[PDB]
């Protein structure tokens, strides 16, 4: 099904400010790949957005309740699974 | 009045990588040239078949210039036509004043030269069939991609053998393999598995006694039902049907290569389709000057949502344009493997 | 319905409309005689008529942010709204 | 009394509601007649026939085995032709168990390639009886025979059927869409446990591909490496199939013919009346009930088998008595008339 | 006996909540008597009185055929037709098979335009028992005459029926209202398999417009190309609604002179037979039991299947007729 290399799926978009829903399961540690023990979303890492067949990159700012949407706190208060991502650049063809 | 190469290549590259809208092909063939196992391609084109039953077989060639009074120069689907009408009527060996039997003949001779030159098995695993098998069993879609074909050989059915490719023809048994036509407009399918139809039918075929049931397998001597159309009082209605009905799908795509257009019913068909579906879009695909391309030209300025690629020339929107030759995608090879990239 | 179709609108506040995408989704193409644009991206414009004449607007907000408030406490796994600023209309 | 019997037999089967499903033996051929004479014998005409076709292996088997058949001789065949130097047994210079080996499997398939005749067949009735009956709970089919004779029925009577091979001419073995079971209800299941006369391996790996009748060779009795696994599949995922239907909530099951004369279903049939007790078997015996011995110890053993037979009824674990669904015609007028 | 499946017909009849209908064919006409003789001329009679206005094409056909029909005759005449230099074949000069053919055209529309009788006609029994029940199904009566004399009959009631065709004197095809089958229940439906001489094609398409009778051009028998993507002349169209009929849940229906010599009616007969298991078919034959052979076949091979005779009658695949007889027994029974 889906890919490696995978973490969720855009919920949110403010111009220049991306909030992503982790679809991981379980277990927010060492999801490795091509023999490489990469982490899940941390504040210092980049993430990828690929549109069809540029790849647009970003840098996540923050993770926990801050980066909640405005009423999601509002419906439920103890749900935080969400990342703020600012985007950076992108690489053409 | 200038188009990008890139823009277009970009547009297809994001449609493929979907996986719920639902996907068709087209193999007509212009598909099979493309390959080549001899210093000539494996299968010829039709203007290469209609040359060598020309000069294979004053009596016969009287048939090619009759036809050719009411209509261009004549095929072998207007040849096999004309055979069937003449056999429809049980004393029409007076038009040829060649006794009455000789026209069965004939049917046999040309049945098993056709039978004997299109059996023939694609070398190699580097085939462009076997990259799009490969392509489909890639990405599990939520819906199966279907397959149409106008050709008379068995080469999409040995690909998908070869890579283990599930599907279904519309033909269940493994015998004598009836014709199942209720499980067909049932279509609780498995959703893996995928749908091949050959619309002209292939060597496969065979017709039974005064039954009349039909049913594929074997080949057999002396019997072949690669009429296109030939005549009844069908499977070919039924396959037509589901053509017309997949066009009418929600953001359906449909994808043609190697189809010069030439055909009349298939047209009038994909322009039903496409004034019925405001949603529909088409990908004509070809590999020459869109210049040699009447009826295509003119379906695309008669409809706003068909897309024509050539190779010094595209209609798009009802806007005929000119390229920023160019347009390698029109070869069968380079979509296979613009295929294949994409999968990978 | 006819191409060129996006939504409905489903709120009013003055001059921030608020629109909801419609149940053919993951297309997110929408191909109008031959290149297809993107559904219900920041920077781009659309179109409301009534009656004779046009109204324009632009995107500024897509997802969570654009839904109003009881809609997310009805359903919280359902963002398929934009938020449409009015800029100008189109005469006769 | 045998009323009783088939009355609730009737009741239970035509019922709709737990699934169905048939095992068919080599005895079935031998119950139908043509010119006077049977379409194909029973196991020991065939044998016979090879011999009246090098009795030194027969009598190096019979010192410790009793009066043999057909698969015990290619089983010994074959595990000969495993060996390099295997000739010592036989003279030298191997090419006796070669020859023999495909003497007979083709001769096999020149004996077994036989039409089946006008529509007064019963394999037409039990076609018939199948698309009588609509239930979402479809009928699977279990054979050990290796003709074409029960699809080509029910070809005749245009009703579709799955057997685990997908394509054309060149179909290969499809494997995971035995076991995802996304198929049509309208649909049902032929399994051949034994083998078919269309099967014929590669030589690139075990492909046991089905389609036209190669020239000579054939696939029967499938007996040879497995360490491979996953290719040359059939035989242990039609077990697997068979225990899968023996167990979950199934309260119908039909035999007909069936000697019990195979370890390898007795154990698995065994091994699923004790796991599953709410499942029932309805085994038959077209003989005297004193000629199955294993029959009889598998209904003292589990009170779950029902077993029937021309001398008596042994119902319950406990043997029974009388105070005519042997043959198998009979059993098609059977199902007709339960139908109709 | 006879008491048995009399009884049995009375009572199934009375059983409501199941669609009813008939099959109307060339004998129950034929057998109406006008003026001491036949109202429609039967096959036999046909073909004798179109004999009566060139046999090499009718001597030719008998070399592989029997005593053939009109339907026979007049379809290798169109045969012959499509084919462009067909002349040669027989004799020469290909412009005798249009006058020919337009000359049996003119035969058969002055041959089968009689008007209805009075009220004496069975036909207008049989409707006024059809509006008697007001039963929620729907009749749909499929039959195989040329003639309009059951429209007549219809509309001399004031019977609600429906033809597929609606309009003024150039009335259209309505294709989709077979499609969607959204009619209200008081209404009834009627279909002609092979066609009056009312339906009438078009030069610039193949439109087959209903109206007033035009002079020289009639549409019978269709059997005409059917490449223009259907709706050109379809009895296709009649036989995929006799499917739908068959596919709805299983009721006994009856027919009414059917001869069963229709290989396209009995192949689809026989797959709606097969494919509804409790599908009865009631059809009579008021001639010996042994001259229907089909028949015997049908009834042999079906088990559902019910054929009565006058000699005999074959029930359970095991063996053991008047128009006007039937429509007694029903207004009897309606009463």
């Amino acid at each position: 099904t889906e890919a490696s290399t995978y973490i969720g799926t855009v919920q949110d978009v403010n111009g220049a400010n991306i909030r992503v829903v982790l679809d991981i399961n379980t277990i927010s540690s060492l999801k490795f790949v091509d023999g490489q023990g990469y982490r899940i979303g941390q504040i210092g890492s980049f993430v990828r957005i690929p549109i069809g067949y540029i790849n647009l990159f970003g840098i996540v700012s923050q993770v926990g309740a801050g980066a909640v949407p405005d009423k999601l706190l509002e419906v439920e208060p103890y749900g935080h699974r969400w990342i703020s991502v600012q985007l950076v650049g992108e690489e053409g063809i | 009045s200038y188009y990008d190469t890139t823009q277009q290549l970009s547009l297809l590259k994001h449609v493929l990588s979907e996986d719920k809208r639902p996907i068709a092909f087209i193999i007509a063939a212009g598909c099979p040239v493309s390959i080549r196992h001899n210093d000539a391609p494996l299968i010829p084109d039709v203007a290469g078949l209609t040359r060598k039953i020309s000069d294979s077989f004053s009596l016969l060639m009287k048939i090619i210039q009759n036809l050719k009074t009411t209509i261009p120069n004549p095929t072998i689907e207007d040849i096999l036509s004309y055979i069937r009408l003449l056999q429809q009527i049980p004393m029409s060996g007076k038009i040829h004043d060649v006794e009455n039997s000789v026209i069965n003949a004939l049917e046999e001779s040309i049945c098993e030269l056709i039978e004997e030159e299109v059996n023939v098995d694609l070398p190699g695993n580097a085939t462009p069939y076997h990259k799009i098998a490969a392509w489909i069993n890639s990405i599990n879609r939520e819906h199966q991609v279907e397959i149409f074909t106008t050709n008379y050989d068995l080469l999409m059915e040995q690909a998908l053998e070869e890579l283990n490719v599930p599907y279904f023809d519309g033909f269940v048994g493994s015998k004598r393999a009836f014709f199942d036509i209720r499980t067909i407009e049932e279509n609780k399918l498995p959703s893996r598995w995928s749908k091949l139809w050959k619309l002209h039918g292939s060597i496969n075929w065979q017709l039974d006694k005064q039954t009349q049931t039909i049913w594929r397998g074997t080949p057999s001597k002396g019997c072949s039902l690669i009429h296109p159309s030939h005549l009844k009082y069908m499977p070919y209605l039924v396959m037509m049907d589901q053509l017309k009905l997949f066009l009418n799908q929600p953001s359906a795509i449909l994808i043609t290569c190697g189809y010069s257009y030439k055909d009349q019913h298939i047209n009038e068909v994909l322009s039903q389709g496409l004034q019925t579906n405001p949603n529909a879009l088409i990908y004509g695909l070809q590999y020459d000057v869109l210049e040699n391309y009447q009826e295509a030209k003119d379906m695309a300025l008669k409809r706003s949502n068909l897309i024509l690629l050539a190779k010094d020339r595209a209609i798009i929107g009802k806007k005929e344009g000119e390229w920023k030759l160019f347009f390698k995608l029109g070869d069968f090879q380079h979509l296979a493997s613009f295929l294949e990239e994409i999968s990978q």
